[PDB]
RNA sequence: AGGGCACCACCAGGAGUGGAGCCUGCGGCUUAAUUUGACUCAACACGGGGAAACUCACCAGGUCCAGACACAAUAAGGAUUGACAGAUUGAGAGCUCUUUCUUGAUUUUGUGGGUGGUGGUGCAUGGCCGUUCUUAGUUGGUGGAGUGAUUUGUCUGCUUAAUUGCGAUAACGAACGAGACCUUAACCUACUAAAUAGUGGUGCUAGCAUUUGCUGGUUAUCCACUUCUUAGAGGGACUAUCGGUUUCAAGCCGAUGGAAGUUUGAGGCAAUAACAGGUCUGUGAUGCCCUUAGACGUUCUGGGCCGCACGCGCGCUACACUGACGGAGCCAGCGAGUCUAACCUUGGCCGAGAGGUCUUGGUAAUCUUGUGAAACUCCGUCGUGCUGGGGAUAGAGCAUUGUAAUUAUUGCUCUUCAACGAGGAAUUCCUAGUAAGCGCAAGUCAUCAGCUUGCGUUGAUUACGUCCCUGCCCUUUGUACACACC
């Protein structure tokens, strides 16, 4: 009942966030992840992403 | 501010309900899963719980997890007005 | 009384052949220099950190004499109970 | 559910991410060491490995009625298809994480660091491991942050078998 | 700020008593919460009707 | 439910290899004991998902970059199988890691 | 001082960059703001930082409390809430007033205590990462020397990519690091096969020219095979063999064989010690401090990061004939992709073009997609002219994305056609499918690539050396230095 409140979030980096630390910037967006490239580098051995070469 | 009487009943019995209730750090979303009211209002009402005991409280990936407490549960029954001590709240209830 | 974007177009000394004619400062050809940084190793706090500050929280050497003869113990008995709680009575 | 199987592959080790570090900060004070998921039709079964079990299940299913009612209602599985299970850690102290975290209560609870450290070390040796090392970073009434390895036994830092058989 | 609120008995109401039977005018009509809402200036306060109210008094 | 060829298709997605091709392994040594005829494990190429991130949670350094990996190894058995028995035998011990999907087809 | 090592050093060369025009980052200047962090290598197309809103931290203005909880007043004669229209306001914010309804211990007002903060401190810190250093270095057991700190081992020489070994030996025998290991690429006419990959007949057709060449089609409307492809399990190379040299060592070089004889190519991992390297602005990592309602919280509207006398960095486009244009030939590889909703898009139609519309296939070895990609090749037109090279600037119109395109988001069609005639001082990268030319996919992405991470196409010159320059390492010497020449 406050209709002021709010703006589209539907496009651009404010319509995603990291699914862990709701940071905005440096987002990987690939194969559906919502997570950060910090907290991908803390959790790519427990998501899959093990690094061989 | 002011949160009604209808809403803040509907949240602390689905609390009893179900003895523990998820949320999101999302604010603005005005429905709660499973709730008949708004988010900031579940969240708002259990970080009160929270505060008198009643419920504790993890974060862990944005999603806010609370488990109800044994001293809140004996705080909801003479809140809700509920028989006493015959229903749990509801960890142990149906199938034990 | 005009003002705003009425009054750019007709101020004088704004555009490019204007300030063509000012020469440029002195202040264009410089750098930050290390961001003062020559002195890292030379603390610019002036501590000097007292023996007693470091010894009593990060160990002396004094006393490891009474430091791994309690620590091989309560790791032994870390063992004594945890064999204790495997399956015994 | 019409979903990719580079997405569904990814979604489920997101999903294994999540409850990784859910379970990580709900269960510390009872020693989990992992969680093991298993998907198979009809239902998912979540297997905890918690050293001290016995509160992790709580009283008459307390605590392990709770878990169930949690992670059905965050990842919005459907009541009864999924279930929690406990299961203990076996050669408990030849694992990192269940050592980290009983160092943790060490050095919460009060006692110093070179005698958690070494109690820990030498029942990592007593226990039956090939080498261990315990590295305490930060700071502990001086300002200026010093580090102490606590090393005994025998390591390898190159290569592969960092990875068969080491727990960091 | 917002209003004093009068220490105030029914209001909009003439009385019931006086000479000699009740005096209660404005007819009852398809409002429920019949009522008197806020008259300012030839305008009520519509609070209670939905989606269609057509009535000026 | 007298012994007729269902044409149904057993495809196996797993990350790791060697608990996929334990499945693909006893699929094949299933239907050879009850004598069903069957296309194989067909392996199907490998996909690798690569994500490039900076090494630095920062920006300071040199341009240092990292390349996580994961393969997805996939197998096909495509089968022709009395439903009863053959439904019986491969619902019951469902491999973790490994997922198993069951189609049939009406060809 | 001696001796080593390395195209982040040189030699011999290649290709550049520095000169020009733009693109972007930095400093500065300007500004309401032009948010900031980072300043030799290790700051500067770096923060994945290609910012129209959001991001956003900055600036000009407006909301809201999302001020938990405890205690005391205020209250049910109502503590408080939300509003119609007008004023007000960018605002269709009851923000606030006029108005008079609504509403009901959910509050209001203070004192404590919290919450929040992309606010400060990377000189309080964790974690991560950069550099030393991709260097070869590090350590204990017993014995020897020394009162001892310590030392010898762990080294004069030769070799190696390597403290890699051989050898010398008061040391002997080992451990971490190097290597082994793991991944990827190159071989397998040997196995296991497959309509989600092909090949061969033809079950079976059906075409064109013909008398078999090129085709198009069906796998209980066929059969067979695995060479090609895939991926399981294996095999292969260990410098094999033979010569030459070496202390007949360790090795190195040549030849032959071989898929491979540069650690087979290339990465991943990578010790001990650190640095006052960076990051508090990645996190609900965090101590302490600052603020907390007239907010540094959050949100809304608009601006700003892009503002332009200028200095610098990485680049993109060129100066043309080994080249531009037009036609024609026409060939890859790594990805990604939608109902857990609008993604990759074939085909048809409309349009110069951009694009539009009607359908379709695909959750993908199945469809986009043979990604029919670009350089390249051939045949034409040009003809040494700043020219038909170059396409900067600038004008006019048409589309797309988006709530919104102005300071041009981008594309399209016409026009304008700037410097630039191969670049002082200096300086970067590089030893074989490598340099370089070429473009494609992914990332961020609604739109925007002169950017990066890969990928394939085309594919040379030059050396298989050295300490000459630079940087690093070790030994000897010196020291009145040990917050260790800051
Ligand atoms: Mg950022
Ligand atoms: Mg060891
Ligand atoms: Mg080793
Ligand atoms: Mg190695
Ligand atoms: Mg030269
Ligand atoms: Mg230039
Ligand atoms: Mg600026
Ligand atoms: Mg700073
Ligand atoms: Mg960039
Ligand atoms: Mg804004
Ligand atoms: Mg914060
Ligand atoms: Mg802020
Ligand atoms: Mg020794
Ligand atoms: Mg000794
Ligand atoms: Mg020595
Ligand atoms: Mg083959
Ligand atoms: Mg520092
Ligand atoms: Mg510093
Ligand atoms: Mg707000
Ligand atoms: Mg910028
Ligand atoms: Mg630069
Ligand atoms: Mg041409
Ligand atoms: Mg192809
Ligand atoms: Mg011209
Ligand atoms: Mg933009
Ligand atoms: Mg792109």
């Amino acid at each position: 009942e406050n209709v002021w409140f709010s703006h589209p979030r539907r496009y651009g980096k404010g319509s995603r966030q990291c699914r862990v630390c709701s940071s905005h910037t440096g987002l990987i967006r690939k194969y559906g992840l919502n997570i950060c490239r910090q907290c991908f580098r803390e959790k790519a051995n427990d998501i899959g992403f093990n690094k061989f070469r | 501010m002011l949160m009604p009487k209808e809403d803040r009943n509907k949240i602390h019995q689905y609390l009893f309900q179900e003895g523990v209730v998820v949320a999101k750090k999302d604010f603005n979303q005005a429905k709660h899963e499973e709730i008949d009211t708004k988010n900031l209002y579940v969240i708002k009402a259990l970080q009160s719980l929270t505060s008198k005991g009643y419920v504790k409280t993890q974060f862990s990936w944005q999603y806010y997890y609370y488990t109800l407490t044994e001293e809140g549960v004996e705080y909801l029954r003479e809140y809700l007005n509920l028989p006493e001590h015959i229903v749990p709240g509801t960890y142990i209830q149906e199938r034990n | 009384r005009p003002s705003g974007n009425e009054g750019a177009i007709r101020d004088k000394t704004a555009g490019r052949r204007n300030n063509r004619s000012k020469d440029v400062t002195d202040s264009a050809t410089t750098k930050k220099s290390n961001t003062r940084r020559a002195t890292d190793r030379h603390s610019r706090t002036g501590k000097t950190d007292t023996k007693k500050k470091v010894n009593q929280g990060w160990g002396d050497d004094k006393k490891e004499l009474s430091a791994e003869k309690e620590a091989q113990a309560d790791a032994a008995a870390e063992i004594a109970e945890d064999a204790a709680e495997a399956e015994d009575a | 559910a019409l979903i990719s199987k580079k997405r569904k592959l990814v979604a489920d080790g997101v999903f294994y991410a999540e409850l990784n570090e859910f379970f990580t900060r709900e269960l510390a004070e009872e020693g989990y060491s992992g969680v093991e998921v298993r998907v198979t039709p009809t239902k998912t079964e979540v297997i905890i490995r918690a050293t001290r079990t016995q509160d992790v299940l709580g009283e008459n299913g307390r605590r392990i009625n709770e878990l169930t009612l949690l992670v059905q209602k965050r990842f919005k599985y459907a009541p009864g298809t999924i279930v929690l299970y406990a299961e203990r850690v076996q050669d408990r102290g030849l694992s990192a994480v269940a050592q980290a975290e009983s160092m943790k209560f060490k050095l919460l609870n009060g006692l110093a660091i070179r005698r958690a450290a070494y109690g820990v070390v030498r029942y990592v040796m007593e226990s039956g491991a090939k080498g261990c090392e315990v590295v305490v970073s930060g700071k502990l009434r001086a300002a200026r942050a010093k580090a102490m390895k606590f090393a005994d036994g025998f390591l390898i830092h190159s290569g592969q078998p960092v990875n068969d058989f080491i727990d960091t | 700020h917002k209003h004093k609120a009068v220490k105030l008995a029914v209001l909009s109401y003439y009385k019931v008593d006086a000479e000699g039977k009740v005096t209660k005018l404005r007819r009852e009509c398809s409002n429920p919460t019949g009522v008197f809402l806020a008259n300012h200036k030839d305008r009520l306060y519509c609070g209670k009707c939905h989606s269609v109210y057509k009535v000026n008094a | 439910q007298q012994q007729q060829i269902i044409k149904i298709r057993i495809t196996l997605t797993s990350t790791k290899v060697k608990q996929l091709e334990n499945v693909s392994s006893n699929i094949v040594k299933n239907a050879e004991q009850h004598n069903l005829v069957k296309k194989g494990p067909v392996r199907l190429p490998t996909k690798v998902l690569k994500i490039s991130t900076r090494k630095t949670p920062n920006g300071e350094g040199s341009k240092t970059w990292e390349t996580y990996e994961m393969r997805i190894h996939k197998r096909y058995i495509d089968l022709e199988a009395p439903v009863q028995i053959v439904k019986r035998i491969t619902q019951i011990t469902i491999e973790p890691g490994v997922d198993v999907e069951v189609v049939v087809a009406s060809n």
